[PDB]
């Protein structure tokens, strides 16, 4: 297309350092800075499944991050959840009240986890075998951009707008990615919250960051 | 006027202890919320704003 | 030495009184910058050093 | 030699008309020196020319340089001498044991049979073991070497610096205050716009090194420290220390 | 005070802040001198 | 008496936020001069 | 106490807020507006070019 | 030899025919070993040269510069923290860092400034490495010579292509010895040199199967 981020004039992934993109890397996809230095893309069918690969990543990234932080924001302004912080909400199945969705006894009230284990089993078997191979909601769509039942609103008829928008797509994805990787290894390192780890790390910047727990891991 | 107030000499603290004086403040507040604090304050009476 | 301090502060007075009268003067005449720079320069150089050798006078005295 | 720029961008000299030409930067701004006054031996040839000569030192072309070997031989060695006498007396005032200090007391550190303690910066501290008179006749014979290999133009074949090309056999030919060849292992000389920016750098910063040991002298002459000290105390109470204070003290 | 060095140039010192005033009573009499262009 | 205080801070959040974005819908092309 | 109050008028408490249902209230208010704001945006015309707007 | 068709390989003459196709013996330390196939794809052969040389020339300078201190600290020099995987730490000590424990050379104590430093140079080299520089434009990305080849070592091409291999070789030691570094540091907890010191003291006991139980997944 004629565009900021199409054709061999996109913004790259190391500015003036970046030299000559790949070659197969001829920038008709979104999200194209021209970052293959591992060479994982050579085959152009290997190149489809990686771009597969993140578009999904990158829409569950988006999801699971914003479902780590909005759960958290809520239980610290008050709202009374059984665990609050993401890595332990998983554990609120094993309380003596069950899973209380937003704190309320009349919201869900799960009590067995193998009857959620099976029925997510199912719904998502069903949702991942619609999504491969075409099912009730259109049947020959596109694989990535399905459009049509998925896109109510009608934010995609105008190919300009459309790859517009795929660019912004694929760039909150990849930052919500990143964001995602950082929310397990800080989950694994500090052991609070991320909301946590931002209200430690604004009360004092100076000592509360990262390098306070270089010395956790260190052998003896 | 930081260095002012931190290492050349100090400035006159009219808090201090007994009548004020010079001081040097070593611990000025940096802490972000303190600072801002000061700036989203009603400006009526008994906050005062800045 | 207040004398001498004193003797150079009011030769600093009556050079920098000069200068401000000169100068816009100077300035603003047709032609007169050209033919006078050898002037002002001078004038400035011992203002200049005027007001350094005072200073000089008054950390010895 | 195809290079890019440090921040990225094309690589080269820049732009030499603002230090060589008609046009170019003068020790006075355009409106209080005309171009018309500037002496017709000073034009836009030599590195570093401000069009600077009050009173008429210079004369004519061969005569500026002739004055130009001197200062550009004047500007290196002050060089050297700005770093030597600024490093070691931090590295004392740190911690190191020195053992000479500042400079204007290192020579008496050497009397009698007293020897000096030369720190390799990077490594460790040696208690170099001369005494004062082999020293004197190790530096006579060296410089005067030296300075006779330069007055002639030719000296002996392939010595040992480190050359990034070996068995040099003859200097015939290199041009005196810059011979290259032997004297740019590196090669940064090679582009000539790039060698006249180079030249433009080295005379500024030579210059700037002269006026600064000039004022190392003076200010340690009157203060009675050395500039390391100098430069500490008046960072740590600029308006208590200065030279006003200095000046009659008593 | 003024430093005893300095005590006789006292009353130049007693003139001075209302230097600046004057400058715009100026700048009115060179609107003179050029009739008021 | 805070849904008073809620109900207050949504009217006057409204207006200010109409009167900011307002000027910001380029404002200085709505006069009727030939540019 | 004889009665409940707010106990807020001297506290200075950021933007007067003190339950965070105000705040809520506040960049919800301002969310929307903005985002009406930004979906209008396309009929007041581009100033894509470098130099563009009211100028003299 | 070390290159052409009859060359070293990776399973001595037992590999006339465990050699791919693609491996021909036209790059330095091509011992045709690719018993997974992971660089059938010219241009992925390629990415994985260049990467396995940037990775051998780190290997090469980690591997000294965690064997250097401690046997200096052993010469009886004070490092303050001579352990390669505890040297980091003494940037929080109150007397800072000092090179070779000398109080006047580099005395760091702020980690967040030498972080930054180490960022912006390390971003502006790696840039130069990638697109060229001050040194260069138009060299081979992996061996630009020129102003990086300063004593000129590499001229004759036949020597050239020999040093190139001792290059690839006396890397791939540093990494083979490098991650035995990591893997030692895991489970032993003390200093390489320290390790080879209690071995030499009782070989027969003092080997790393004293460490086998570990981390046995008792609960
Ligand atoms: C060439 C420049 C040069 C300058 C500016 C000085 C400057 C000085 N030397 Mg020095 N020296 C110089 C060359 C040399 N000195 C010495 C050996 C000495 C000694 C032994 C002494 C000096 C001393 C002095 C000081 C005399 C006052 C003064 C700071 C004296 C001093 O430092 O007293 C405080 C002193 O005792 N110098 C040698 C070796 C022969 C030199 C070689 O060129
Ligand atoms: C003729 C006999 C001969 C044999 C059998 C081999 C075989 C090998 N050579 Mg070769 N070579 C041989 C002759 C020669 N080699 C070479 C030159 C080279 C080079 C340059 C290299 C090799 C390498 C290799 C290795 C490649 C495969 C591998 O990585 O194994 C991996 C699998 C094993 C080693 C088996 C597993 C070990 C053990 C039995 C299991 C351990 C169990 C643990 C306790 C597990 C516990 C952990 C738990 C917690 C999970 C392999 C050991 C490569 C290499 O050494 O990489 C490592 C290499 O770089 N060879 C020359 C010179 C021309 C030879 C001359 O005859
Ligand atoms: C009042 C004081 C309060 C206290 C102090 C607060 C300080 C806050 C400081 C930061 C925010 C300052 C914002 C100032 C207002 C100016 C906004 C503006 O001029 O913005 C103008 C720009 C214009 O953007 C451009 O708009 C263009 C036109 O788009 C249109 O055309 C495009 C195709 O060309 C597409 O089709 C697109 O869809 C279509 O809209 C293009 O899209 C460009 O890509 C795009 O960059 O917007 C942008 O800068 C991007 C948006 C900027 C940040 C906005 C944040 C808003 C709040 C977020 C959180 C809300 C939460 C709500 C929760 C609700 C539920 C509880
Ligand atoms: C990949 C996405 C993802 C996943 C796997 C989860 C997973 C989970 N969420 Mg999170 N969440 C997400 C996205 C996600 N969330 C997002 C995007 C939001 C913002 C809207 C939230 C907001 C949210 C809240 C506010 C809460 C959870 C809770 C939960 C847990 C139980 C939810 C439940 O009962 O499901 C089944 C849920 C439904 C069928 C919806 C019922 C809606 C009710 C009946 C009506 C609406 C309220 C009146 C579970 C760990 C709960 C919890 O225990 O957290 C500690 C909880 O209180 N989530
Ligand atoms: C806002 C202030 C300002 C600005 C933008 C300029 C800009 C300019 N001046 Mg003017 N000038 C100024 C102040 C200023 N000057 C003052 C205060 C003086 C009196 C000394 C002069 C005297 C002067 C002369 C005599 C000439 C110019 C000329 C010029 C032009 C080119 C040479 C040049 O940059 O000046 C060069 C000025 C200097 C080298 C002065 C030294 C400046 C150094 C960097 C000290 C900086 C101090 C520090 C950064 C700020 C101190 C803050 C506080 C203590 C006040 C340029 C358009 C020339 C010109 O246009 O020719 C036709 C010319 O001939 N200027
Ligand atoms: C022409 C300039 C000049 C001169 C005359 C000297 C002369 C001297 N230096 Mg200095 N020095 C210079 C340049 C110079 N240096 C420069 C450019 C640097 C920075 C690289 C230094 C850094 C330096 C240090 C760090 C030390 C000296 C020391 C010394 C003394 C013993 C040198 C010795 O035996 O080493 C023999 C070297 C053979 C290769 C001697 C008085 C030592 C001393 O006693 O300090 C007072 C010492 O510790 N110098
Ligand atoms: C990429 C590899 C690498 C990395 C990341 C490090 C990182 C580190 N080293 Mg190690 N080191 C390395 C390679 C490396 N080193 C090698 C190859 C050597 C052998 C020369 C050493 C020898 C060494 C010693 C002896 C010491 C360290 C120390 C340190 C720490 C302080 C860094 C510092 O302030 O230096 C920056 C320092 C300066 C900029 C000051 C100037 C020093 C110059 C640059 C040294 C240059 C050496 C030269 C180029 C090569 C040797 C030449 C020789 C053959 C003649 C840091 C953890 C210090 C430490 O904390 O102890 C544990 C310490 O005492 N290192
Ligand atoms: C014309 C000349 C203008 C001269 C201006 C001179 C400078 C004025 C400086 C004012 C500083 C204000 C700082 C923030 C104020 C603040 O946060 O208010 C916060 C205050 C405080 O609000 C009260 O706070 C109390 C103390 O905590 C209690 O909590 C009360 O419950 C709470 O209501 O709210 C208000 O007073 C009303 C603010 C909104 C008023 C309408 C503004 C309309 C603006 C239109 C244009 C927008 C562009
Ligand atoms: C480019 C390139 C190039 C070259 O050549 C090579 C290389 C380098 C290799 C490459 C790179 C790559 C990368 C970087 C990657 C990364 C990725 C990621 C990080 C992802 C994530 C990703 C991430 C993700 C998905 C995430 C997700 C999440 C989720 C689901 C969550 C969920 C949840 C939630 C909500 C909460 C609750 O409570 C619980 C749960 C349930 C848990
Ligand atoms: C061939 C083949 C074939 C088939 O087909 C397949 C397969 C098998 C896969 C393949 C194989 C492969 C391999 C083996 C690999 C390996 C690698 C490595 C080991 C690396 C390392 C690598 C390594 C490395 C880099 C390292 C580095 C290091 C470093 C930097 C260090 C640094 C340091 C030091 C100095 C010390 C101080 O204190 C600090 C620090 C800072 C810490
Ligand atoms: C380029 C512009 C730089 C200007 C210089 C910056 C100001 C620093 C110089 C200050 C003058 C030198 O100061 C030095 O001599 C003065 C002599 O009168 C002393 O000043 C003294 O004068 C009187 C006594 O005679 C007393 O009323 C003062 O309390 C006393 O301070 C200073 O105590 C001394 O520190």
């Amino acid at each position: 297309p004629d565009s900021f981020w199409y054709g061999p004039e996109r913004p790259l992934f190391l500015g003036a350092f970046t030299g000559e993109p790949p070659s197969y890397l001829t920038g008709e996809f979104p999200g194209d800075y021209g970052w293959d230095t591992a060479g994982l893309s050579a085959d152009p069918e290997t190149f489809k499944r990686y771009r597969e690969l993140e578009l999904i990543h990158a829409r569950w990234a988006m999801l699971g991050a914003l479902g780590c932080i909005f759960p958290e924001l809520l239980g610290s302004y008050g709202v009374p959840f059984g665990e609050a912080v993401w890595f332990k909400a998983g554990a609120q199945i094993f309380q003596e009240g069950g899973l209380d969705y937003l704190g309320n006894p009349n919201l869900v009230h799960a009590q067995s986890i193998l009857a959620i284990l099976g029925t997510q089993v199912l719904l998502m078997g069903a949702i991942e075998g619609y999504r491969v191979n075409g099912g009730p909601l259109g049947e020959g769509l596109d694989k990535l951009y399905p459009g049509g039942s998925f896109d109510p609103l009608g934010l995609a008829d105008d190919p300009d707008t459309f790859a517009e928008l795929k660019v912004k797509e694929i760039k909150n994805g990849r930052l919500a990615m990143f964001s995602m990787f950082g929310f397990f290894v800080q989950a694994i390192v500090t052991g609070k919250g991320p909301l946590q780890n931002l209200s430690d790390h604004l009360a004092n910047p100076g000592t509360n960051n990262a390098f306070a727990y270089a010395t956790k891991f260190t052998p003896q | 006027l930081v260095w002012k107030a931190m290492y050349f000499g100090g400035v006159y603290d009219t808090w201090a202890p007994g009548g004020g004086d010079v001081r040097v403040i070593t611990n000025p507040t940096t802490n972000a919320a303190v600072i801002f604090g000061y700036l989203v304050k009603s400006p009526f009476g008994g906050d005062g704003w800045i | 030495m207040t004398s001498i301090l004193q003797v150079a502060l009011l030769a600093l007075i009556f050079v920098s009184f000069a200068l401000v009268v000169g100068v816009p003067v100077v300035f603003a005449t047709p032609n007169g910058w050209t033919d006078n720079k050898g002037a002002v320069f001078s004038g400035l150089s011992l203002w200049l050093l005027l007001v350094f050798v005072v200073g000089i006078l008054n950390s010895f005295v | 030699k195809a290079t890019r720029g440090w921040l990225g961008g094309q690589g080269g000299a820049a732009d030499l008309d603002k230090w060589y030409g008609p046009d170019r930067k003068l020790f006075l701004p355009s409106g209080l020196y005309d171009r018309s006054e500037i002496p017709e031996y000073l034009n836009g040839e030599l590195a570093g020319d401000y069009g600077y000569d009050p009173l008429g030192l210079g004369k004519d072309p061969e005569t500026v340089a002739k004055y130009r070997e001197n200062e550009l031989l004047h500007a290196r060695w002050a060089m050297l001498a700005a770093a030597g006498i600024l490093i070691p007396e931090g590295l004392q005032a740190n911690g190191a044991n020195i053992k000479g200090g500042t400079w204007f007391e290192t020579g008496a550190e050497m009397l009698n049979g007293g020897t000096l303690n030369y720190f390799a910066v990077p490594w460790g501290i040696v208690s170099n073991p001369l005494p004062l008179f082999a020293v004197i006749a190790v530096e006579v014979g060296l410089m005067g070497a030296v300075e006779f290999y330069r007055r002639n133009g030719t000296g002996p074949a392939g010595y040992s610096p480190g050359i990034g090309k070996f068995d040099s056999s003859v200097f015939d030919g290199l041009d005196p205050l810059y011979p290259g060849g032997p004297f740019d292992p590196l090669g940064l000389a090679d582009d000539p716009e790039v060698l006249q920016e180079l030249k433009v750098k080295e005379i500024k910063n030579g210059r700037l090194a002269m006026v600064s040991v000039l004022g190392f002298a003076v200010q340690s002459y009157v203060t009675g420290e050395g500039p390391y000290a100098n430069w500490t105390k008046h960072v740590a109470d600029p308006f208590g220390y200065n030279l006003l204070t200095v000046l009659g003290a008593e | 005070k003024l430093p005893e060095a300095y005590a006789p140039f006292a009353p130049i010192v007693d003139v001075l802040p209302v230097i600046p005033v004057f400058f715009i009573l100026l700048a009115f009499v060179w609107q003179a001198a050029v009739s008021f262009r | 008496m805070l849904t008073l205080k809620i109900f207050v801070y949504t009217v006057v959040t409204f207006f200010v936020c109409l009167f900011i974005f307002g000027f910001l819908s380029n404002d200085p092309a709505r006069n009727p001069g030939k540019n | 106490l004889v009665d409940e109050r707010m106990n807020g008028d001297g506290t200075g408490r950021p933007f007067g807020v003190n339950d965070p249902v105000l705040g809520w209230v506040l960049l919800g208010v301002f969310g929307t507006m903005w985002a009406i704001w930004f979906i209008g945006q396309k009929d007041l015309g581009d100033f894509e070019d470098a130099d563009d707007g009211l100028k003299l």
